[PDB]
Order: structure tokens, then sequence, then C-alpha cells
């Protein structure tokens, strides 16, 4: 089966290098070339050139010509994406996608006909920070919000659930914003019976992986 | 470069419908042009290429049709695995370019804002710093406003706000917004409020709190 498999997700300082690898597997590389497009979050699709896959010709479109490096590794069955001197706007998504070399005549498509999963690149010099957890508490003034803020933490992502995975029923865990300071907040809230709230104990479970960070919040109504 | 201009951002429709998505070249591209599809959890596979071929297992209720510098690619009988994001893209010369994408939503009737306001925890007051959360929930259509109010003063680049997909099960959205104060300065104001403005919402809604009751 044709299947174009990315390396994982990159955390980088600004300056430094990354190097985003796509493996080809179930065709044979050589054969096809081999495209790289970039998606910043908010997601516009940008072509950033591609590498003859037959000779090792790349090719840059002109907004990527200087810090971007189109390689191949055969003997590997992957195509190569280094980006130097990061900057905190290359924070996108990158995927890798084949195209059926054009001949005349051909009968192939001339397209981007398989596609990578994409590479997330997140670039920062933020420090790696576990969040605070704070609270939503329901207002003593039917149905009852509630929900935990969930502050101050670097890298993304935190998960969030509600007694321990029991409660799903009107949860929203809203998208992290990043502040000023370079540290990401997120709330999660979940509405409830109004008059659930003297008897059911609710519990917001937040993990962060990257600072082995696990908080139970309890969150009651305030005396 | 051509430029390809996706003209409809967002688009509202129903299981069922017949769906159409335009796309506008910068100048004749002789039907180069590919259609790609972006799911919510951010993969991409080609549609259809030189206008109207329909990709190898790609369902039958996928077309496309134009010439020149006018494009559409059509959905017959929307069904829910096609609620995605579709991108034109010409291949008539270096660079590729792309179309900003049009993105699928699914048509309900309006629904208002449920709005519910949150003062800061003693616990975060202590460590200097006060966050204020104003929540709408469960609104349609995904378009809604709001103002934050301290003592009756507006307050404008001091908050930040996120929106969630569009609600798999009521195919609502909620929005959620974060209010930032030193504690000096949380403390130096007495009345908070959020409020609330929205199509489904015959007047705004107002919900406050008088910090320390």
């Amino acid at each position: 089966q044709i299947q174009l498999v990315q390396s994982g997700p990159e955390l980088k300082k600004p300056g430094e290098t990354v190097k985003i690898s796509c493996k080809a597997s179930g065709f044979t590389l050589t054969n096809y070339g081999m495209n790289w497009v970039r998606q910043t979050p908010g997601k516009g699709l940008k072509w950033m050139g591609w590498i003859n896959t037959d000779t090792g010709e790349p090719t840059y479109a002109d907004d990527f010509k200087g810090r971007f490096a189109f390689s191949l590794e055969t003997s590997a069955s992957t195509a190569s994406l280094q980006i130097n001197n990061l900057k905190n706007a290359d924070t996108a998504t990158y995927f890798c996608a084949r195209n059926p070399p054009y001949y005349y005549g051909t009968n192939n498509a001339e397209a981007m006909d398989y596609w990578g999963q994409g590479t997330a690149v997140t670039v920062s010099s933020a420090s790696t920070k576990g969040p605070s957890v704070f609270p939503l508490a329901p207002s003593s003034k039917g149905t009852a919000a509630l929900g935990c803020l969930v502050k101050d933490y670097f890298p993304e992502p935190v998960t969030v659930s509600w007694n321990s995975g029991a409660l799903t029923s009107g949860v929203h865990t809203f998208p992290a914003v990043l502040q000023s300071s370079g540290l990401y907040s997120l709330s999660s809230v979940v509405t409830v019976p109004s008059s659930s709230l003297g008897t059911q104990t609710y519990i917001c479970n937040v993990n962060h992986k990257p600072s082995n960070t696990k908080v139970d919040k309890r969150v009651e109504p305030k005396s | 470069d051509i430029q390809m201009t996706q003209t409809t951002s967002s688009l509202s429709a129903s299981l069922g419908d017949r769906v159409t998505i335009s796309c506008s070249s910068s100048q004749d591209i002789s039907n180069y042009l590919n259609w790609y599809q972006q799911k919510p959890d951010g993969t991409v596979k080609v549609l259809i290429y030189y206008t109207s071929t329909l990709h190898l297992g790609v369902p039958s209720r996928f077309s496309g049709s134009g010439s020149g510098t006018d494009y559409s690619l059509t959905i017959s009988n929307l069904e829910l695995e096609d609620i995605a994001t579709y991108y034109c893209q010409q291949y008539y010369n270096l660079p590729w370019t792309f179309g900003g994408g049009t993105k699928l939503e699914i048509k309900r009737t309006v629904a208002a804002p449920s709005v519910f306001i949150f003062p800061p925890s003693d616990e975060q007051l202590k460590s200097g710093t006060a966050s204020v959360v104003c929540l709408l929930n469960n609104f349609y259509p995904r378009e809604a406003k709001y103002q934050w109010k301290v003592d009756n003063a507006l307050q404008s680049g001091n908050s930040q706000e996120s929106v969630t997909e569009q609600d798999s099960k009521d195919s609502t959205y909620s929005l959620s917004s974060t209010l930032t104060l030193s504690k000096a300065d949380y403390e130096k104001h007495k009345v908070y409020a959020c409020e609330v403005t929205h199509q489904g919402l015959s007047s705004p809604v107002t919900k406050s709190f008088n910090r320390g009751e």
C-alpha cells in the first residue's frame, strides 16, 4: 500500500536546525517527484518546492530559497527537509507529497497524489513548565457551568478529563491560547444540572506529559 | 505567481445537500487544476485532477468542471465524512499555488449562547494574578460578539479568546474569553461584566459579579 510516513513533531529553539524525514513505502521512491508543502496554523497551504528523485536536484519556490534543503536517502527510501536557522515564524506543519513525473502524453495525474501525515514544528525560546490548575467555580445564582483554568504551561499539549473520564457529556475543552509570556493557557468547562451541585463531586484531571505534571482538581461551589 | 482565489472561506451545508465550491485563477490555466481535501484531523488527499478527473478510490459523488479562470468542485449528496476543507491548486506553471480553502460546516437552527462569568480563584489571586473567564456556550452560527467591562469601562487589549470546533452531536460552537489583570488592578475595581450579542439574542446578555461578594 502506498504510504508516506513522516517523522514526529519537533520542538526547537530559534536559530536551531531541524531535519524532517518522509519515508516512502509501498512504491519505488526513485520513480516519482517529491514535493514539500507548508501549512501555518490557520491553515493556508503553500508549495515550497520539489526534489527530482532520479537526479537528486532540488528546486525551491522563491519564498523558500535560503534556509531550506531537500535531500534524498535512497537506500532508506526516505526524502528529507532540513530547515536551518529556525525562526518563530517557521512554526508550521510541513507535508511531503509525491507527484507522478510529467511527460507528454502521460495518463497519470499531474497532482500531488499521495501525502504524508505532516510534521508539526514548533519554534519558541520558552522553557518547559507544568501548569497551574485553577477552579472555575459554579455560580451560586436549571443548568450550571463549571470548569478548570489550566494556566501557564509549555509546551503543548495538556490533556483534561472530568471525573477520570466518567463525565464526558457537556464537556468543552478549548484550544490553548499562547500568551505574551510565551506560555499557553486553556480552559475546560462542563455544564451540569444545577441540582447536582450539592451532591455530585466534580474533578478535572490535568496531565502535562512534558513536565510530568498530573493534577486532580476538585471544582466546587465556593463558600 | 498565479493567484488562486476561493471566495467563500466557510460554507454551511446539510447532509444530503448538493454543495458547490468555487475557485478562480488570475489567468487562464487551461484546466490544469487539482482539488484536495483536508480532514479536521489534518490529513490530505487529492480528489480531482485536471479539473474533472476523479482520483482512484474517490467516490462518484465528487465532480469538477470549469475552464479559463473559473472552476468548481461539486459534492452531489453530502455525507458526514465529507465535512472538511477543500483547496484548489493550479499546475499550469511554477510555483504551484493553492487557493485559500473552503471549510464545510453543518447547518442548523439558530441557537443563542448561554453565558457564564467566572471570578478569579482565591488561589490564583495569592500568586499575584487575576484571570476572569467568560463562557459563551452552545450557540449557532459561529459569529458572536462580547465586551468586557470593568466598573463600566470597556476593556480592549487585555483578553484572549478561543473557540471550539463545531460540536459533533448538536452542531453548535462554544467560546471562552479570559481577561487578565494584575492582583493590584483587580482589587482596584468592583463590577466585572461580560456582555454578549449574537444573532440568536433579541437583546444583549450581561453576566457580572461584584468582587468579594
